[PDB]
RNA sequence: UUUGCUCCACACAAUAUAGAUGGAUACGAAUAAGGCGUCCUUGUGGCGUCGCUGAACCAUAGCAGGCUAGCAACGGUGCACUUGGCGGAAAGGCCUUGGGUGCUUGCUGGCGAAUUGCAAUGUCAUUUUGCGUGGGGAUAAAUCAUUUGUAUACGACUUAGA
RNA sequence: GCAGUCAAGCGUUCAUAGCGACAUUGCUUUUUGAUUCUUCGAUGUCGGCUCUUCCUAUCAUACCGAAGCAGAAUUCGGUAAGCGUUGGAUUGUUCACCCACUAAUAGGGAUACCCUACUGAU
RNA sequence: AGAACUGGCGAUGCGGGAUGAACCGAACGUAGAGUUAAGGUGCCGGAAUACACGCUCAUCAGACACCACAAAAGGUGUUAGUUCAUCUAGACAGCCGGACGGUGGCCAUGGAAGUCGGAAUCCGCUAAGGAGUGUGUAACAACUCACCGGCCGAAUGAACUA
RNA sequence: GGCCAGCAUCAGUUUUGGUGGCAGGAUAAAUCCAUAGGAAUGUAGCUUGCCUCGGUAAGUAUUAUAGCCUGUG
């Protein structure tokens, strides 16, 4: 038939070192909410 | 590692007013000498409040285990903290030594769950010398009498890149 | 012809009182014998009239052979040598043709180039003899 | 889990006999001869003596088990096939339009051809295959009459043709014409 | 060791022996494979064929005369999931791939030459049993080999003809092999026989 | 995974569990020191109504039935462990579903009681069949007047599992060609069992049988191998 | 347009190797199965035997392989001839008859090797081409210009003309 | 949206220190289709064509399942992108919305001789 | 974005991260030999298709931390478990039978009897049998399991976790 | 006495093999030898049901016509 698009697992750069950068930061989230 | 028995006993200060310390032992195991001493550490600070500057060693002991030769089904409790909470377990080996029981557990644990040595505590681990306390069945069906299987399908390993021969098992 | 004649799958299937050639280790292609499964990659082993210790050992280690002779589990080394005299395979072995084809390697590696051109003179003087053994037959 | 192994058994009378390279198998008796391969299942047989013959399974998983009772219920239908032969049965009913059917042999392919479905011009030709006979029922109003030894090929030759004489782009509810089948027996 | 070799590319793996015959090819052995349409490929034919559409889609956008060439026949997936394994691009991998001589069924002169193998890819031993595969003629014919029916042909004549010569081949070795008995229990045998031969 | 996921109701019933088991083991127990006669009566296939029926007549009686190992619980397999003394040997011989009675009158009541008594159940006897015609409640055994049509709704059961040609027309049920459900002197299919069973056809006859007895005061088997 | 073009051998020259330096040594088919010898009821037959790597098989001694002597056996092998086969998938090779022709390390003898000075790849093969050799073999197209026009940007494609 | 109920579970251990899965109840501009012509600061520059390809989450064309399907046609849903989706009326303005046809008239995205690409040629 | 300590950058090369403003390692004369770091050893590519225990088979499998992550959950795909339960005094699957009365229980109705429906919902015998899960008649009727016993004999079920 | 090389011995750095002597731990545990006891995935022997006349199934049987385990030395 006609067969469909894949997705990528390429290095395509957002993701993947700097958001969860900011999920590090997210970590820091869960430090600050861990006190109640 | 190739892992290894330790007898570990400790004291947790030389005192005055309370001199000895009654004692406290462990079975522990481990490649060498320093990361039973520390895991030692690990769960005596679990058990009751000391610490190693409030603690010290009396002495070790590496075990040799008594028979090599002898089979031994054992059958081993282990508490492990896992990618989520804890929680227990009971397991059951047909293998010959402690130490390579554990041996073949550590990496099981390590297969099935994701176990690395550091969440792991080993309860006990211990030998069922009789039959009818077994539960499981991939230990089971190893212990009728006249028990034999086949090896079918040994895959072979040459050095050699070419040969000649299209080749058969067996 | 009312029967069915369905095969054997002939197999050195792995049991008590089997017997294996290791291939390596320090034993080095000694004969051994089996005390006692525990899994299906891993057994326990000794053969000491073959001179190995006793061992556990996983099967990728060793191979087996067609031999097989009678013996119980949980065996001690003496009791295993006892019916290994008893069954007299190492003579049993020499008579096979394995170790017949593994000493002629061994043989054949730790020749002499002298004596290897005794060979070679050997089967010079061979062929011509065959050769006539055909074309005149 | 590794059973380290696991068998069943097919227990078979006298007078068939069987025969079975390496996983090519015939059975030959009263009825006369059928045959299957299992090369791509990866199982053992051994046999005890001359009724009873033991599949089994070594080192295996649970699909690799799984295969097994199937090859089971697969080896004792072949042999009831040559000791007795199967047999179905099917009518070829209708409301107000009369079906014609017929064997025909054209090319001795011995094609089974059906008419007048609620008055429809088209002609619908099902097969016939090999092994397998067919019998115009006697005795039986719009009734047929199927038999053979291979039950896979008559089952198969049985649905072939009510998938072709199948009703489209009506209620079924109120339509009701359609062959379908009084049962599955033996010839015996 | 050789200065030719010769690949039978049955119950074979591509992955596997492209990678060993690029070794090969890069240090010098030149290489002849054959019968490659008797070649396997580990996972199921649906898989290998929706990863031969989703490559058979891609083209140049605008000109697909230059764009990629979706090669069909078994040979030359060989060839390109081995040019993908050398450097192609530069002179060493030209003058790998002058060494390198692909054809489908056994063609001459190599009928008459020795077949050879690869242990360390074959699918009997790399694989383990109760698992599937793609047989790469089947596939190439289902996206546009037109040429199956041929080999088969082909490898048909040649194998009566091969069965032929082994007929003799046989007889003949039958002979010699009788020769050699009588001509044991001779001491200019026994000499050999105590020096391994 | 890949189970086969047992069914389950909300049914305001429930199990029986093993507090009946023992409960049983206890009464048996209890009938046994106080009764002098225990008899072994040999019955596979009884009627609820039937069982009430020789309930409420004997009342100077006991009547009980139970698992056959629950029994034996109860009274005792072996000469080495049992109740009281030469029940073992009767122990033995009950082989199926048995039920046990005790009585304290008489012994040659017991046994002639129900050699006289019989009564008509199903086969589960001679043949019957149907007519090539309209089918009725009985199916031709009555006059077609008084004979009312069987209900529509089971006849695609009846070309099913009893394998009759049939086709409905309007709401007379009607057949091609007749059919002898079964023949004489011969133990019945399922199908023909069950084709007596919807015609309502108890032709079989039906006698509980007896096997042997005991006396307490005597302390022996009593052997009476009738049927 | 001076006698150019070819194929048989051969003396010399050059031009370089994607890299020779004992042998590219033939069944097929499965692999939870098979090869080989053999037997007969010819079989999905039996009996025996083998595998666990070709660390094999075949070949192999002479000055980089000489000159000679015999002994025994009818063989092996090269070279050019010769006979009849086979093979089209990219056959371009594989058989076989006949003799001729050598060498034989199958066994035993005699002669010579030096001096490259302790080794220095110590040059042995094979591609292509050329000029000379003395012996056979055959002695044409195309393009342009011109003309047509089924074609036509210019080229081209198609035609015709002794 | 807000506020409850129901509450699988979670909490050094936990109802009740407290959260919380899914449903349910609260009117939110009118219980008998009577209507109400409610477009209430659209603050941006594109708008409208020539015309190519791609995506499907399909509007018809294929094949199918279930639906009170007796039929015709319709209501949904599934695989489906192979092929197709119009002529007019109205504003600088895309905002706004009709007539009729057809099987339907689905939604979206993407100076110029110079070297490149494309169409063609020795 | 509001504040404060420390570090990397900016001036700063190099090995790895396939390539990089921020990651890991490590700071420089020219050179030779050696050994390692971080990362890796199917081929591109120097280095093992090393050994060993398990798991997984994806109609877009997955292949690296922060350098394209989602849970809640769903899943008759597979594995290891925990806790409850039953069991040769007979576990579960499967076959057969039993599966009774006042009872067609109450009004509801034109008809409603185990099931169009609301309230209730019990007791005798019982091994067991509910004022009765589904099949379905306008009503009834008939059939099945849930509830029990038989014939076969070894383990098996439920919930939850990862 | 210029250029390129080779051989031996030694020096520095460094790599890779085989072999020898020693101390330790439970003065290794083990194996092995003697020794008491036990049980079975029950060995001989005995017993039973058939039955191709041994071959199963039980029941016995603790070394016997095999042996194993624990404990001590």
């Amino acid at each position: 038939m006609r067969v469909r698009k894949r997705q990528s697992r390429r290095t395509s750069t957002k993701l993947k070192e700097g958001i969860k950068k900011k999920a590090s930061a997210h970590r820091k989230k869960e430090k600050k909410m861990a006190k109640k | 590692a190739h892992f290894k028995e330790y007898q570990v006993i400790g004291r947790r200060l030389p005192t005055e007013s309370v001199p000895e310390p009654k004692l406290f032992r462990m079975r522990i195991f481990a490649s060498n000498e320093v990361i039973a001493k520390s895991r030692y550490w690990y769960f005596l600070q679990k058990l009751h409040k000391v610490k190693k500057a409030s603690g010290e060693i009396v002495s070790i002991n590496q075990i040799n285990e008594a028979h090599p030769t002898k089979v031994k089904n054992f059958g081993v409790w282990v508490r492990y903290d896992s990618r989520s909470g804890t929680h227990n377990m009971y397991k059951e080996i047909r293998d010959v030594s402690r130490v390579a029981a554990v041996e073949t557990l550590y990496q099981d644990m390590a297969a099935r769950h994701r176990a690395r040595f550091r969440s792991i505590h080993i309860l006990k681990v211990a030998e069922i010398e009789k039959t009818a306390d077994v539960k499981r069945q991939y230990v089971k069906q190893f212990l009728t009498k006249d028990l034999k299987f086949p090896l079918p399908h040994r895959v072979q390993k040459s050095t050699k890149t070419f040969s000649y021969k299209r080749p058969s098992t067996f | 012809s009312t029967d069915s004649i369905v095969k054997a799958s002939n197999w050195r299937l792995v049991e008590v009182g089997r017997v294996v050639l290791i291939k390596k280790g320090q034993s080095a292609g000694k004969l051994a014998a089996i005390v006692e499964i525990i899994d299906q990659k891993k057994v326990l082993i000794d053969g000491p009239k073959a001179g190995v210790p006793r061992q556990a050992i996983n099967l990728g280690q060793v191979v087996l052979t067609p031999l097989t002779f009678a013996l119980p589990r949980g065996a001690r080394t003496a009791t295993v040598s006892k019916k290994w005299a008893a069954a007299a395979v190492c003579e049993k072995w020499a008579a096979s043709s394995w170790a017949k084809k593994i000493a002629q390697r061994e043989r054949r590696a730790a020749l002499t180039d002298f004596e290897r051109f005794q060979v070679m003179v050997l089967r010079k003087q061979k062929r011509y003899t065959v050769k006539k053994a055909l074309a005149k037959a | 889990m590794k059973y380290i192994q696991t068998e069943q058994q097919i227990e078979v009378p006298e007078g068939v006999t069987v025969s079975i390279k390496s996983r090519i198998v015939k059975v030959v008796g009263p009825r006369g001869t059928l045959t299957k391969n299992l090369k791509h299942i990866d199982v053992t047989f051994t046999k005890v003596n001359n009724q009873l013959i033991k599949v089994a399974v070594h080192n295996g998983g649970r699909k690799h088990v799984a295969a097994l009772r199937t090859v089971k219920s697969l080896v004792d239908n072949m042999i009831t096939g040559v000791t007795k032969g199967y047999k179905y049965k099917m009518r070829y009913v209708y409301a107000h339009f009369p079906i014609n059917v017929n064997i025909v042999e054209k090319d001795g392919a011995k094609f089974i051809e059906v008419r007048n479905f609620l008055g429809d011009k088209k002609i619908r030709n099902v097969p016939v295959r090999d092994g397998v006979t067919i019998e115009f029922s006697t005795n039986v109003k719009d009734e047929i009459v199927l038999s053979g030894n291979s039950v896979e090929d008559v089952s198969q030759n049985a649905a072939d043709l009510q998938q072709i004489c199948r009703v489209r782009n009506k209620d079924i509810r109120k339509f009701l014409d359609g062959i379908y089948v009084s049962h599955k027996g033996f010839i015996t | 060791v050789e200065p030719v070799v010769v690949i039978d590319g049955k119950g074979h793996l591509v992955g596997r022996l492209a990678s060993v015959v690029a070794k090969q090819l890069l240090n010098g052995q030149k290489i002849v494979v054959v019968r490659a349409e008797e070649l396997n490929i580990s996972g199921e034919f649906f898989r290998n064929k929706l990863k031969y559409h989703d490559f058979l889609r891609k083209a140049t956008a605008f000109n697909k005369t230059r764009g990629p060439f979706h090669f069909r026949a078994p040979s030359r997936i060989f060839y390109k999931a081995l040019r993908g394994m050398v450097s192609h691009k530069t002179a060493r991998g030209k003058a790998a791939l002058e060494r390198l001589k692909v054809f489908e069924g056994i063609p001459p002169p190599y009928d008459k030459k020795k077949r050879v193998v690869v242990p360390q890819a074959l699918r009997v031993l790399r694989l383990k049993p109760g698992r599937k595969y793609t047989t790469l003629g089947k596939l190439s014919t289902s996206v546009g080999w037109k040429y199956e029916d041929v080999v088969a042909k082909l490898e048909a004549k040649r194998k009566v003809s091969s069965a032929e010569y082994y007929a003799k081949k046989r007889a003949f070795t039958k002979k010699v092999a009788s020769a050699n008995a009588t001509a044991a229990e001779s001491d200019v045998a026994k000499q050999l026989a105590a020096l391994g031969y | 995974r890949s189970k086969r996921s047992k069914l389950v109701t909300l049914a305001q019933t429930d199990k029986k569990g093993r507090e009946n088991k023992e409960r049983i083991f206890d009464e048996v127990r209890e009938a046994l020191d106080t009764y002098r006669y225990v008899w072994v009566l040999h019955l596979d296939d009884v009627r609820t109504p039937v069982l009430q029926e020789i309930r409420t007549s004997w009342a100077g009686s006991k009547l009980i039935m139970g698992k056959r190992k629950v029994l034996q619980k109860a009274l005792g397999e072996k000469r080495e462990e049992e109740y009281k003394e030469n029940l073992y040997q009767l122990s033995k011989l009950c082989s199926g579903v048995t039920g046990l009675l005790f009585t304290d009158e008489d012994v040659n009541t017991v046994k002639e009681y129900f050699k006289s008594y019989v009564r008509s159940d199903y086969s589960r006897p001679l043949t019957f069949t149907i007519p090539e015609g309209i089918v009725y409640s009985r199916g031709g055994q009555i006059p077609a007047e008084e004979d009312v049509p069987m209900i529509h709704s089971l006849e695609p059961t009846m070309r099913n599992k009893f394998e009759i040609p049939t086709k409905i027309k309007a709401g007379k049920i009607t057949i091609d060609s007749p059919y002898l459900v079964c023949t004489e002197g011969e133990k019945l299919d399922v199908r023909q069992a069950l084709i007596l069973k919807q015609f309502g056809i108890a032709a079989s006859e039906f006698k509980v049988k007896v096997s042997a007895y005991y006396d307490n005061d005597s302390s022996t088997v009593e052997s009476t191998n009738i049927n």
